[PDB]
């Protein structure tokens, strides 16, 4: 039904999560996101997440994509990620090579402010701040990225578009009834097919809202909306990793 | 059902009045069947206003065409070409004004050149007009489809090419699989052909 | 003689490529119908593909 | 996964060798369809007619048996792809106009560039024993104008590994 | 065998798009006058998305008609016009921005305007060095080959120092280049750190932010 999540819902549906802007950046985001959907040719450019930091300035993370194709059994969209301290003015997140992917994957910590900044590895290794903030993002896109089942649907030259007759998920409380971005419509796989004890779902069935959230990385979370059919994500906290997830289940 | 060509002058457009032309263009009975914004060239514009070749008023009137973008697009109705011109009304506005003060010259146009409109004048002008600008769009099945057209058109343009094409090939005579000939076709047409030059690099 | 290979070699597809290129009406139709007979040999092969991955994806369903 | 087919060489009553050939059925099939009817019903007994040093060794005159033509049938020309670059290219030979050829074929002996594009060619020798007899019947004791002074015969011919 | 090079000069933005020229070409017939004459013929010329510098379109049976001798062909060499912005290297843009010094150390975002009608705003990712470089990968010109893919956009920095500075400027400068490590520090130099954090950033009397007259 819907074709793309408001910021308004979602920050609204997902503040008693914690998952929450400060009012003035509020203010500058819902001014400032139309700028820079303009100014880049993207046509889909929503709010992803909010990572923390040792400042006070978080960075605010955006997503936004022109062509969503079906490539080797595999949904994959042509992302570009902005980054901001503020909502007001935009930069952008350039993709990093693999080698930087693997040497920027064991830098555990948090995040500094200024995004010149370089970590030291070993011969030193200088890796520049924006690569590893690159490098969480994926990360967490890959493992969380996730949207109602048949939401998405094939159409001619197999690009993957939205479902505008979409009529919403059945038993929206089991994990059944939803499924990563990045999985073909016509596949079976959801996020059931995941471990076991990573995703953590709680239905209200009187409003009828479901919130999903991730255990994996425990600053994702996921609500739906059935009645109204609206469905949104944010990332707040930092992006690390909860590696030992079988001693805290 | 016929179609003709029409375009919003950039007049129309610096005042920002190009979505009430089209919401009035479209509340007549048009159907906008294609359109397009864009900016002409000098040499786009000369080539587009050939008919008024060294007329005295053509020197503005190419300055005035290339001074911003402007809006294209064919409009269809079983009568499209009178009722065009007669909703767009007379060609001069402070003429317009006069005889007709609630039409698109008078409403928009502020000057002689200035009408803020560009429609065409009859259906051979119309058709060249929609393939200037629209290469692609489809139309005319009737006078280009017809044996006598057809066969001169083969003759005069497609044929020349295709006799020598075809004599390579009958000297060549390449393997007697379709495939194969039909690709050193092809690729001998794409290669040598009088029009297009040769691409080196 | 040379005319039967000829025919029977390309004047199938040959056909068809006029009677698309003077329908339309191109501005370089020689180039039109070499594209024309390139985009036709690749929709053959990629029809032959597209019914095979249909066939495919019923069979694992 | 062609056709292949084999025949003997004798001279005066003394085998002289045997070749075995694979015929490119999936480059001229029409030549090789002829080529095959015409070896099990013919070439029992028709003499090496043209045998030049460096050049080919020629034959197969059905007819005759001697270098005229043949009347009952002309072949079309099929194809210009197989390129004669290397010894052992089996081919038809025509007159020096194209759509005449006849059962008279030949066996090139070194690179014939000049050939490609002139005469069909749609076969090659298998091993290097075949090519070696060839190359050895170059060199008979006498062979009076470009022709074996005694007859060299197939004496045999046949068809393995295809239908 | 003489033919006739004419230089063809594109914009960046129709080679980045593919233009569609037509030329005009004057070709002169020898005839028993003691002068020619000229005729102009049109040319159409289908420049594709990304050609190298350098390409060369031929015109066969296009020439000066010399009585007894079938005219050469015309040739056309494709060379770009100058652009205020970017200069294509093989297949990517370079756009050298001069830069201010305290953008190279702190760090900020440079605002790049494409030939595609897109902005862009790269920011600086460390310090940047004296004749170093930036790289925005899929940002440069199309290539040839593929009409896909592309280049990558290349700034080349050029830092633009400051021209004066004051003595209590400088000390600023060396007190900064030489700060000790944050877990050196005595809490004398927490609290004078703090306090001058608070006063260069003072709302009403600070000049952390000021308004330019």
């Amino acid at each position: 039904v819907q074709l793309e999540p408001n910021i308004t819902l979602v920050l609204k549906h997902l503040a008693s999560c914690g998952a929450v802007v400060s009012a003035e950046q509020q203010a500058a985001l819902d001014h400032s996101i139309p700028i820079k959907r303009i100014e880049a040719g993207l046509r889909s450019l929503t709010l992803w997440g909010r990572l923390t930091t040792l400042n006070g300035k978080d960075y605010l993370v955006a997503e936004g994509y022109n062509v969503a194709s079906s490539k080797e059994g595999a949904a994959v969209y042509e992302t570009k990620y902005f980054y901001s301290q503020d909502g007001a003015r935009w930069s952008d997140l350039q993709p990093v090579d693999s080698e930087t992917a693997t040497r920027c994957a064991r830098i555990k910590g948090m995040l500094s402010g200024d995004p010149a900044k370089n970590y030291e590895l070993e011969l030193v290794f200088q890796i520049p701040e924006l690569a590893v903030l690159r490098c969480r993002v994926d990360a967490i896109a890959t493992a969380t990225s996730v949207i109602p089942t048949d939401s998405t649907i094939l159409n001619a030259a197999s690009q993957v578009v939205p479902n505008r007759l979409f009529a919403g998920a059945a038993y929206p409380e089991k994990l059944e009834s939803y499924q990563h971005r990045f999985s073909l419509p016509g596949s079976g796989v959801t996020l059931s097919q995941d471990l076991r004890g990573t995703w953590a779902v709680q239905y209200d069935a009187f409003k009828g809202v479901a919130q999903v959230r991730s255990l994996l990385f425990p600053g994702y979370f996921f609500y739906y909306a059935a009645n109204e059919l609206t469905w949104g994500s944010l990332y707040v906290g930092d992006g690390l990793r909860n590696n030992d997830l079988i001693f805290m289940l | 059902l016929e179609k003709t060509f029409a375009l919003i002058k950039p007049d129309a457009v610096r005042a920002g009045k190009a979505q009430e032309i089209m919401q009035l263009i479209e509340l007549n009975g048009f159907t906008i069947i294609a359109k397009q914004k864009l900016q002409l060239t000098r040499a786009r514009a000369e080539e587009f206003y050939g008919e008024h070749k060294g007329k005295e008023f053509f020197p503005k009137l190419v300055n005035f065409m290339t001074s911003g973008p402007i809006w294209a697009l064919v409009l269809a109705k079983p009568g499209a070409i009178l009722a065009w011109r007669a909703l767009m009304g007379p060609t001069n506005v402070f003429k317009a004004r006069a005889e007709q003060p609630k039409c698109l010259r008078a409403l928009y146009g502020t000057d002689g050149t200035q009408n803020a409109t560009h429609g065409s004048d009859s259906p051979i002008s119309a058709a060249r007009e929609i393939k200037f600008f629209f290469p692609t769009l489809s139309g005319d099945p009737t006078i280009y489809a017809e044996p006598t057209a057809a066969a001169e058109y083969i003759t005069k343009r497609i044929q020349p090419a295709l006799a020598k094409a075809l004599a390579a090939l009958a000297r060549e005579k390449p393997s007697a699989d379709k495939f194969e000939a039909i690709t050193f076709v092809a690729g001998y047409l794409l290669q040598n052909n009088p029009n297009k030059p040769k691409v080196l690099m | 003689h040379d005319t039967a290979y000829l025919k029977e070699t390309v004047g199938e597809a040959l056909a068809r490529g006029c009677a698309a290129a003077i329908s339309a009406q191109p501005n370089d139709p020689v180039e039109y119908l070499g594209l024309w007979l390139l985009k036709y040999v690749k929709n053959a092969e990629v029809e032959g593909n597209f019914y095979r991955e249909r066939q495919q994806d019923l069979q694992k369903k | 996964g062609r056709t292949y087919c084999a025949f003997s060489i004798q001279q005066s009553s003394k085998l002289l060798g045997t070749v075995v050939l694979e015929l490119f059925t999936d480059i001229a099939p029409a030549t090789c369809a002829n080529f095959i009817k015409y070896i099990k019903d013919g070439y029992q007994g028709t003499p090496l007619h043209r045998i030049v040093p460096n050049g080919w060794v020629q034959g197969g005159d059905i007819v005759d048996g001697s270098g005229k033509g043949d009347p009952g049938f002309v072949l079309p020309d099929e194809t210009y792809s197989v390129k004669h670059d290397a010894p052992g290219v089996l081919g038809m030979a025509t007159g020096g106009q194209p759509h005449t050829a006849n059962t008279q074929f030949y066996i090139s002996l070194s690179p014939l560039p000049f050939l490609d594009g002139k005469r069909v060619a749609f076969g090659r020798v298998l091993n290097k024993q075949s090519l070696e007899n060839l190359l050895a019947l170059q060199t008979l004791p006498t062979f009076q104008n470009e022709r074996p002074v005694p007859d060299v015969v197939i004496a045999s011919c046949h068809v393995i590994y295809n239908p | 065998g003489k033919n006739k090079v004419y230089p063809l000069e594109l914009t960046l933005e129709e080679i980045f798009h593919g233009c569609l020229k037509k030329v005009a070409h004057k070709r002169k017939v020898l005839l028993f006058s003691g002068e020619y004459v000229e005729e102009e013929r049109q040319l159409t010329v289908d420049v594709k998305p990304g050609l190298p510098t350098g390409t060369r379109f031929v015109f066969e049976g296009e020439g000066n008609k010399t009585p007894k001798k079938e005219p050469g062909p015309v040739v056309f060499v494709l060379k770009p016009k100058p652009h205020p912005r970017f200069v294509r290297r093989g297949s990517d843009l370079v756009h050298k921005v001069t830069l201010p010094l305290h953008h190279a150390l702190i760090g900020t975002t440079l605002d790049i305007r494409t030939l595609d009608d897109r902005d862009l705003k790269v920011p600086i990712s460390d310090i940047m060095r004296p004749g170093s470089s930036l790289t925005v990968p899929g940002e440069g010109m199309p290539l040839p080959a593929t009409p896909s893919a592309r280049g990558n956009l290349v700034i080349e920095i050029d830092l633009l120092f400051p021209t004066h500075l004051t003595e209590t400027q400088k000390m600023l400068l060396r007190s900064a280049f030489f700060l000790p490590p944050p877990t050196e520090q005595n809490e004398e130099t927490k609290k004078a750190l703090r306090d001058y954090e608070a006063a260069f950033k003072h709302d009403l009397k600070g000049w952390a932010t000021v308004f330019k007259r």
